[PDB]
């Protein structure tokens, strides 16, 4: 069992929650023609079926490392955010992008608006969560929050969660007013 | 205040070998920092993060190479190592033992090669190595190309 400070810090730095608030369905991208590979069955995050120009928000603190605008092929307009501890999030098929490459990002900050750009198959946000470039189960991160803290800990094939929370414990330790007098 | 110590867990600072701290309490590359030291000197992470790459190989003349990925676009490289005691994907603390110095790869004599990068771009390591609790303004003073305004404000809101 973890303390509240560890939990809170984790939920600031690692993608969690809903990056789009209005959607009518959530569907693995595996079930449609993949935006680049153009076939079904590719393990590739999720799609939110959602109206055009719904705001999209950053799912954790970070920095923007890549943006496409004025694109109408493949992923279409996109934002990629690099987070702490090797995680990244990608947001695709956007109608408008609000952020620039190399800008710092806060959790919940507006990064764009959903659209149908690229090989979208209609209006939707495409969303991925990666760890050192490897594709994860995004739904485990969507469902993750302070009251339901187990959800992302289930994605543990590549990720050593105990090790992560030990590192986080070394950070949250510092809120106690101490130490290190020889 | 609480601000200071918190920031120094996440953004690389100080010397990654102990005897260069004890002294500081060392020649530049093009680019990075070479610190001459006997084989098997312990190498410590200058901030917390994830091991982005522990590569046992030639790595273009770097020899054995650790890349640590820190929050907010920062990375540290630790090269010419004799041995590496972390795996790719492992999470490490500020100050944690990650490797032992060596003379592997393209090296004229035993030393640690240390780099600090911001978004895969090299920046002066001496600005971060001489950054410490006493000399706290130093990295903000000497490294103006980083938008410290945006970054510090964001790091503060973590604390809450
Ligand atoms: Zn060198």
């Amino acid at each position: 069992n973890l303390n509240l400070a560890q939990k809170h810090l984790a939920l600031m730095l690692i993608p969690n929650g809903m990056p789009i608030k209005t959607y009518s369905a959530i569907k693995p991208t595996k079930e449609r023609n993949h935006p680049i590979k153009k076939i079904k069955g590719v393990e590739s995050g999720i799609d939110f079926i959602a109206p055009l120009n719904t705001p999209v928000y950053a799912s954790a603190d970070g920095i923007v490392d890549f943006v496409k605008t004025n694109s109408n092929v493949g992923y279409g307009n996109l934002v990629r955010i690099e987070h702490a501890f090797g995680f990244s999030s990608i947001y695709t098929h956007l109608d408008h992008v609000n952020v620039q490459p190399k800008s710092f990002i806060q959790k919940g900050q507006l990064i764009g608006y959903s659209g149908k750009s690229g090989n979208s198959g209609g209006e939707k946000l495409h969303y991925e969560v990666r760890f050192l470039g490897k594709i994860l189960d995004a739904q485990k991160f969507l469902a993750w929050d302070l009251d339901h803290f187990q959800s992302a800990l289930e994605e543990n094939k590549f990720i050593e969660w105990k090790n992560l929370f030990w590192v986080l414990e070394d950070i949250v330790q510092l809120q106690e007013h101490v130490d290190k007098d020889a | 205040g609480l601000q200071k110590s918190f920031i120094m867990r996440l953004i690389p600072n100080d010397y990654p070998l102990e005897s260069y701290r004890r002294v500081s309490a060392v020649l530049h590359n093009h680019t990075g920092l070479d610190l001459s030291t006997a084989i098997n000197t312990p190498v410590y992470a200058s901030a917390s993060g994830v091991v982005g790459l522990a590569s046992k190989g030639w790595n273009g003349g770097y020899g054995n190479l650790i890349k640590v990925f820190h929050p907010f676009g920062f990375k540290t490289y630790y090269a010419h190592l004799n041995k590496i005691v972390v795996k790719t994907g492992e999470f490490v603390k500020k100050g944690q033992l990650i490797g032992y110095s060596g003379n592997t790869g393209m090296s004229t004599g035993p030393h640690l090669h240390y780099e600090v990068r911001f978004l895969d771009q090299p920046i002066n390591p001496m600005s971060f190595t001489k950054w410490n609790m006493k000399d706290f303004e130093e990295v903000f003073n000497k490294e103006r190309s980083i938008r410290w305004q945006s970054l510090i404000t964001i790091i503060n809101r973590l604390m809450q």
